[PDB]
Protein backbone atom coordinates (compact mmCIF):
# COMPACT_ATOMS: atom_id res chain seq x y z
CA UNK A 1 0.00 0.00 0.00
CA UNK A 2 1.06 2.97 -1.17
CA UNK A 3 1.58 5.92 1.19
CA UNK A 4 1.67 9.43 0.21
CA UNK A 5 2.93 12.41 3.00
CA UNK A 6 1.14 15.57 2.35
CA UNK A 7 1.52 18.98 4.44
CA UNK A 8 -0.84 22.01 4.25
CA UNK A 9 0.52 25.49 4.60
CA UNK A 10 -1.41 28.60 4.42
CA UNK A 11 -1.43 31.90 6.25
CA UNK A 12 -3.27 31.12 9.60
CA UNK A 13 -6.94 31.16 9.84
CA UNK A 14 -7.60 30.04 6.23
CA UNK A 15 -8.87 26.95 7.07
CA UNK A 16 -5.89 24.00 6.73
CA UNK A 17 -6.98 22.43 9.96
CA UNK A 18 -10.80 22.32 9.41
CA UNK A 19 -10.38 21.34 5.52
CA UNK A 20 -8.32 18.77 7.32
CA UNK A 21 -10.68 17.22 9.65
CA UNK A 22 -13.17 17.43 7.22
CA UNK A 23 -11.45 14.89 5.13
CA UNK A 24 -10.39 12.85 8.53
CA UNK A 25 -13.87 13.31 10.80
CA UNK A 26 -16.18 14.39 8.34
CA UNK A 27 -16.91 17.33 10.89
CA UNK A 28 -16.71 20.93 10.93
CA UNK A 29 -15.04 22.87 13.62
CA UNK A 30 -16.30 26.53 13.81
CA UNK A 31 -14.30 27.42 16.34
CA UNK A 32 -10.47 29.24 16.67
CA UNK A 33 -7.70 26.89 17.43
CA UNK A 34 -4.22 27.56 15.67
CA UNK A 35 -2.87 24.79 15.24
CA UNK A 36 1.25 24.21 16.25
CA UNK A 37 1.98 20.45 14.80
CA UNK A 38 -0.89 18.15 13.73
CA UNK A 39 -0.08 15.05 11.87
CA UNK A 40 -2.96 12.60 10.64
CA UNK A 41 -3.17 9.17 9.02
CA UNK A 42 -6.32 7.90 6.93
CA UNK A 43 -7.05 5.17 4.34
CA UNK A 44 -8.58 6.74 1.38
CA UNK A 45 -9.60 4.71 -2.43
CA UNK A 46 -8.04 6.81 -5.14
CA UNK A 47 -8.68 5.35 -8.96
CA UNK A 48 -9.33 2.10 -7.15
CA UNK A 49 -6.08 2.47 -5.47
CA UNK A 50 -6.04 2.24 -1.45
CA UNK A 51 -3.85 4.27 -0.20
CA UNK A 52 -2.82 5.29 3.17
CA UNK A 53 -2.52 9.66 3.12
CA UNK A 54 -0.14 10.96 5.93
CA UNK A 55 -1.50 14.38 6.34
CA UNK A 56 0.75 17.31 8.28
CA UNK A 57 -1.23 20.45 9.32
CA UNK A 58 1.18 23.34 9.69
CA UNK A 59 0.93 26.12 11.49
CA UNK A 60 0.09 29.47 9.78
CA UNK A 61 1.08 31.85 12.55
CA UNK A 62 4.66 32.81 11.31
CA UNK A 63 5.66 32.53 14.95
CA UNK A 64 6.27 28.98 14.01
CA UNK A 65 8.39 29.86 10.82
CA UNK A 66 11.36 28.06 11.88
CA UNK A 67 9.95 24.71 11.71
CA UNK A 68 9.07 24.93 8.13
CA UNK A 69 12.02 24.26 6.52
CA UNK A 70 12.36 20.74 8.00
CA UNK A 71 8.63 19.19 7.26
CA UNK A 72 8.70 20.73 4.03
CA UNK A 73 11.61 18.79 2.58
CA UNK A 74 10.11 15.49 3.58
CA UNK A 75 6.53 15.99 2.51
CA UNK A 76 5.90 14.51 -0.90
CA UNK A 77 2.95 17.01 -1.89
CA UNK A 78 1.59 20.49 -0.59
CA UNK A 79 -2.07 21.95 -0.52
CA UNK A 80 -1.05 25.80 -0.34
CA UNK A 81 -4.53 27.09 0.98
CA UNK A 82 -6.01 30.58 1.28
CA UNK A 83 -9.43 32.32 1.68
CA UNK A 84 -11.21 33.76 -0.86
CA UNK A 85 -12.05 36.47 1.94
CA UNK A 86 -8.51 37.18 2.86
CA UNK A 87 -6.26 38.91 -0.25
CA UNK A 88 -3.11 38.94 1.93
CA UNK A 89 -3.29 35.53 1.79
CA UNK A 90 -4.24 34.75 -1.41
CA UNK A 91 -0.80 37.31 -2.60
CA UNK A 92 1.34 34.95 0.27
CA UNK A 93 0.80 31.89 -1.69
CA UNK A 94 4.24 33.28 -3.77
CA UNK A 95 6.00 33.27 -0.28
CA UNK A 96 5.31 29.54 0.77
CA UNK A 97 5.33 28.17 -3.25
CA UNK A 98 9.08 29.81 -3.31
CA UNK A 99 9.70 28.54 0.22
CA UNK A 100 9.10 24.76 -0.66
CA UNK A 101 10.91 24.80 -3.98
CA UNK A 102 14.17 25.94 -2.03
CA UNK A 103 13.74 22.80 0.02
CA UNK A 104 12.73 20.41 -3.07
CA UNK A 105 14.87 21.68 -5.12
CA UNK A 106 12.67 21.76 -8.18
CA UNK A 107 10.09 23.15 -10.09
CA UNK A 108 7.96 19.88 -10.69
CA UNK A 109 6.95 20.17 -7.07
CA UNK A 110 3.44 18.27 -6.41
CA UNK A 111 1.19 21.23 -5.78
CA UNK A 112 -2.46 22.02 -5.65
CA UNK A 113 -3.81 25.87 -5.64
CA UNK A 114 -6.72 25.96 -2.57
CA UNK A 115 -9.30 28.30 -2.26
CA UNK A 116 -11.20 27.63 0.70
CA UNK A 117 -14.32 29.61 2.69
CA UNK A 118 -16.01 29.25 -0.35
CA UNK A 119 -19.48 29.43 1.72
CA UNK A 120 -19.30 33.05 2.55
CA UNK A 121 -20.63 35.67 0.75
CA UNK A 122 -17.52 38.62 0.89
CA UNK A 123 -15.58 36.72 -2.06
CA UNK A 124 -12.82 38.99 -2.67
CA UNK A 125 -10.84 36.76 -4.91
CA UNK A 126 -11.84 35.90 -8.21
CA UNK A 127 -11.83 32.68 -9.61
CA UNK A 128 -10.25 33.90 -12.78
CA UNK A 129 -7.64 34.88 -10.65
CA UNK A 130 -6.73 32.05 -9.00
CA UNK A 131 -6.42 29.35 -12.42
CA UNK A 132 -4.16 32.63 -13.48
CA UNK A 133 -1.86 31.83 -10.50
CA UNK A 134 -2.50 28.10 -11.01
CA UNK A 135 -1.31 28.25 -14.72
CA UNK A 136 1.43 30.52 -13.95
CA UNK A 137 2.75 28.04 -12.05
CA UNK A 138 1.55 24.59 -13.63
CA UNK A 139 -0.70 23.65 -10.77
CA UNK A 140 -4.22 22.60 -10.66
CA UNK A 141 -6.64 25.34 -8.85
CA UNK A 142 -9.54 23.75 -6.63
CA UNK A 143 -11.93 25.92 -4.81
CA UNK A 144 -13.33 24.55 -1.27
CA UNK A 145 -15.66 24.96 1.48
CA UNK A 146 -14.85 23.26 4.99
CA UNK A 147 -18.54 23.82 6.39
CA UNK A 148 -20.27 22.38 3.37
CA UNK A 149 -17.30 19.76 2.81
CA UNK A 150 -17.21 21.38 -0.77
CA UNK A 151 -14.19 19.90 -2.88
CA UNK A 152 -12.83 18.78 0.05
CA UNK A 153 -12.19 15.15 -1.40
CA UNK A 154 -11.40 16.83 -4.97
CA UNK A 155 -8.63 18.86 -3.65
CA UNK A 156 -7.03 15.92 -1.62
CA UNK A 157 -7.85 13.54 -4.67
CA UNK A 158 -6.04 15.82 -6.67
CA UNK A 159 -3.08 16.84 -5.05
CA UNK A 160 -2.27 12.50 -5.13
CA UNK A 161 -2.99 12.47 -8.83
CA UNK A 162 -0.09 15.04 -8.97
CA UNK A 163 2.24 12.81 -7.19
CA UNK A 164 1.58 9.91 -9.08
CA UNK A 165 1.76 11.31 -12.12
CA UNK A 166 5.11 13.17 -11.51
CA UNK A 167 6.17 9.92 -10.03
CA UNK A 168 6.11 8.65 -13.77
CA UNK B 1 6.99 27.29 24.39
CA UNK B 2 4.27 26.45 26.72
CA UNK B 3 3.71 23.29 24.56
CA UNK B 4 4.38 19.48 24.72
CA UNK B 5 4.46 16.96 21.88
CA UNK B 6 2.84 13.97 21.71
CA UNK B 7 3.14 10.78 19.96
CA UNK B 8 0.07 9.59 19.06
CA UNK B 9 -1.59 6.07 18.01
CA UNK B 10 -1.41 4.83 14.45
CA UNK B 11 1.92 6.80 14.10
CA UNK B 12 0.27 10.32 14.25
CA UNK B 13 1.40 12.97 16.71
CA UNK B 14 0.34 16.55 18.16
CA UNK B 15 1.63 19.42 19.76
CA UNK B 16 -0.76 21.06 22.72
CA UNK B 17 -0.53 24.32 24.14
CA UNK B 18 -0.92 23.65 28.26
CA UNK B 19 -3.36 26.22 29.76
CA UNK B 20 -2.44 26.41 33.07
CA UNK B 21 -4.40 23.81 35.73
CA UNK B 22 -5.46 21.20 32.30
CA UNK B 23 -4.78 17.57 33.09
CA UNK B 24 -3.57 15.56 30.12
CA UNK B 25 -6.66 14.32 29.50
CA UNK B 26 -8.32 18.07 28.70
CA UNK B 27 -5.19 18.37 26.50
CA UNK B 28 -5.43 15.52 24.38
CA UNK B 29 -9.33 14.66 24.41
CA UNK B 30 -9.97 16.48 21.05
CA UNK B 31 -6.76 15.39 18.97
CA UNK B 32 -7.78 11.89 20.05
CA UNK B 33 -11.73 11.81 19.01
CA UNK B 34 -10.62 14.47 15.95
CA UNK B 35 -9.14 11.10 14.92
CA UNK B 36 -11.29 8.36 15.90
CA UNK B 37 -9.75 7.82 18.93
CA UNK B 38 -12.34 6.87 22.34
CA UNK B 39 -9.76 8.17 24.80
CA UNK B 40 -11.38 5.45 26.85
CA UNK B 41 -9.57 3.11 24.83
CA UNK B 42 -6.08 4.53 25.38
CA UNK B 43 -2.90 5.52 28.04
CA UNK B 44 -0.43 8.19 28.28
CA UNK B 45 3.37 7.49 28.15
CA UNK B 46 6.77 9.49 29.13
CA UNK B 47 9.02 8.18 27.00
CA UNK B 48 11.90 7.49 28.42
CA UNK B 49 14.81 7.92 26.59
CA UNK B 50 16.97 6.39 29.91
CA UNK B 51 15.73 3.11 30.72
CA UNK B 52 15.73 -0.90 30.01
CA UNK B 53 12.11 0.10 29.61
CA UNK B 54 10.53 2.76 26.49
CA UNK B 55 7.98 4.40 28.44
CA UNK B 56 6.04 4.80 31.98
CA UNK B 57 2.75 4.62 32.61
CA UNK B 58 0.88 8.12 33.74
CA UNK B 59 -2.57 9.05 34.98
CA UNK B 60 -4.49 10.90 32.44
CA UNK B 61 -5.48 13.74 35.04
CA UNK B 62 -2.08 14.59 35.59
CA UNK B 63 -1.47 18.21 35.54
CA UNK B 64 -0.05 18.71 32.16
CA UNK B 65 2.05 21.58 33.22
CA UNK B 66 4.27 18.96 35.35
CA UNK B 67 5.52 17.30 31.93
CA UNK B 68 6.05 20.99 30.21
CA UNK B 69 9.21 19.52 27.91
CA UNK B 70 8.85 15.81 27.72
CA UNK B 71 7.41 13.79 24.92
CA UNK B 72 4.69 12.01 25.74
CA UNK B 73 3.25 8.81 23.73
CA UNK B 74 -0.50 8.07 23.47
CA UNK B 75 -1.05 4.02 22.62
CA UNK B 76 -4.04 1.94 22.84
CA UNK B 77 -4.88 -0.33 25.95
CA UNK B 78 -4.45 -4.01 25.71
CA UNK B 79 -6.30 -6.27 22.99
CA UNK B 80 -8.62 -3.21 22.02
CA UNK B 81 -10.63 -4.26 19.71
CA UNK B 82 -9.84 -1.42 17.43
CA UNK B 83 -7.62 -1.77 13.96
CA UNK B 84 -6.71 -0.29 10.68
CA UNK B 85 -9.30 -1.08 7.91
CA UNK B 86 -8.64 -3.43 5.47
CA UNK B 87 -9.99 -2.74 2.21
CA UNK B 88 -10.53 -4.85 -1.44
CA UNK B 89 -12.34 -4.37 -4.83
CA UNK B 90 -15.76 -5.74 -4.59
CA UNK B 91 -18.36 -5.63 -7.43
CA UNK B 92 -22.21 -6.72 -6.05
CA UNK B 93 -24.21 -8.66 -8.69
CA UNK B 94 -27.60 -7.93 -5.89
CA UNK B 95 -28.34 -4.88 -5.22
CA UNK B 96 -26.14 -3.41 -2.29
CA UNK B 97 -26.64 -0.10 -0.48
CA UNK B 98 -23.59 1.86 0.38
CA UNK B 99 -22.80 2.24 4.43
CA UNK B 100 -22.33 5.93 3.92
CA UNK B 101 -24.76 7.33 1.50
CA UNK B 102 -27.21 4.80 0.77
CA UNK B 103 -27.41 5.13 -2.90
CA UNK B 104 -27.30 1.84 -4.79
CA UNK B 105 -24.09 0.41 -4.49
CA UNK B 106 -22.84 -1.10 -7.81
CA UNK B 107 -18.76 -1.23 -7.80
CA UNK B 108 -17.22 -0.74 -4.57
CA UNK B 109 -14.75 -1.51 -1.77
CA UNK B 110 -15.56 -3.33 1.55
CA UNK B 111 -13.39 -3.89 4.78
CA UNK B 112 -12.22 -7.33 4.59
CA UNK B 113 -12.75 -6.93 8.67
CA UNK B 114 -15.95 -4.95 9.56
CA UNK B 115 -17.51 -5.09 6.23
CA UNK B 116 -17.85 -1.57 5.36
CA UNK B 117 -19.27 -1.23 2.15
CA UNK B 118 -18.76 2.34 0.20
CA UNK B 119 -18.79 3.95 -2.87
CA UNK B 120 -14.78 5.08 -4.03
CA UNK B 121 -16.20 9.28 -3.39
CA UNK B 122 -17.57 8.05 0.21
CA UNK B 123 -14.37 6.71 1.25
CA UNK B 124 -12.90 9.69 3.06
CA UNK B 125 -16.66 9.26 5.61
CA UNK B 126 -15.44 5.74 6.15
CA UNK B 127 -14.94 5.77 9.93
CA UNK B 128 -10.84 6.22 10.81
CA UNK B 129 -10.63 2.65 13.05
CA UNK B 130 -11.77 -0.82 12.12
CA UNK B 131 -14.14 -2.19 15.48
CA UNK B 132 -13.85 -5.96 15.69
CA UNK B 133 -15.45 -8.01 17.79
CA UNK B 134 -15.16 -11.37 16.06
N1 LIG C 1 -17.46 29.84 7.16
C1 LIG C 1 -16.33 29.13 7.10
N2 LIG C 1 -15.46 29.19 8.11
C2 LIG C 1 -14.38 28.41 7.89
C3 LIG C 1 -14.10 27.62 6.80
N3 LIG C 1 -12.88 26.98 6.95
C4 LIG C 1 -12.44 27.41 8.11
N4 LIG C 1 -13.31 28.26 8.73
C5 LIG C 1 -13.12 28.92 10.01
O1 LIG C 1 -11.86 29.54 10.01
C6 LIG C 1 -11.35 29.60 11.36
C7 LIG C 1 -9.95 29.05 11.37
O2 LIG C 1 -9.92 27.83 10.59
P1 LIG C 1 -8.75 26.80 10.87
O3 LIG C 1 -9.08 25.51 10.22
O4 LIG C 1 -8.41 26.83 12.31
O5 LIG C 1 -7.58 27.48 10.04
P2 LIG C 1 -6.01 27.23 10.03
O6 LIG C 1 -5.63 27.70 8.66
O7 LIG C 1 -5.85 25.78 10.36
N5 LIG C 1 -5.47 28.15 11.24
P3 LIG C 1 -3.99 27.98 11.87
O8 LIG C 1 -2.96 28.15 10.82
O9 LIG C 1 -3.73 28.96 12.95
O10 LIG C 1 -3.87 26.61 12.43
C8 LIG C 1 -12.38 28.85 12.21
O11 LIG C 1 -13.35 29.76 12.71
C9 LIG C 1 -13.05 27.95 11.18
O12 LIG C 1 -14.33 27.51 11.55
C10 LIG C 1 -15.03 27.55 5.74
O13 LIG C 1 -14.96 26.91 4.68
N6 LIG C 1 -16.14 28.37 5.98
MG1 LIG D 1 -4.81 24.82 11.87
ZN1 LIG E 1 4.11 39.29 2.33
ZN1 LIG F 1 -12.87 -2.36 8.88
ZN1 LIG G 1 -21.80 6.11 -1.07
Amino acid sequence: MTEYKLVVVGAGGVGKSALTIQLIQNHFVDEYDPTIEDSYRKQVVIDGETCLLDILDTAGREEYSAMRDQYMRTGEGFLCVFAINNTKSFEDIHHYREQIKRVKDSEDVPMVLVGNKCDLPSRTVDTKQAQDLARSYGIPFIETSAKTRQGVDDAFYTLVREIRKHKE
Amino acid sequence: SNTIRVFLPNKQRTVVNVRNGMSLHDCLMKALKVRGLQPECCAVFRLLHEHKGKKARLDWNTDAASLIGEELQVDFLDHVPLTTHNFARKTFLKLAFCDICQKFLLNGFRCQTCGYKFHEHCSTKVPTMCVDWS
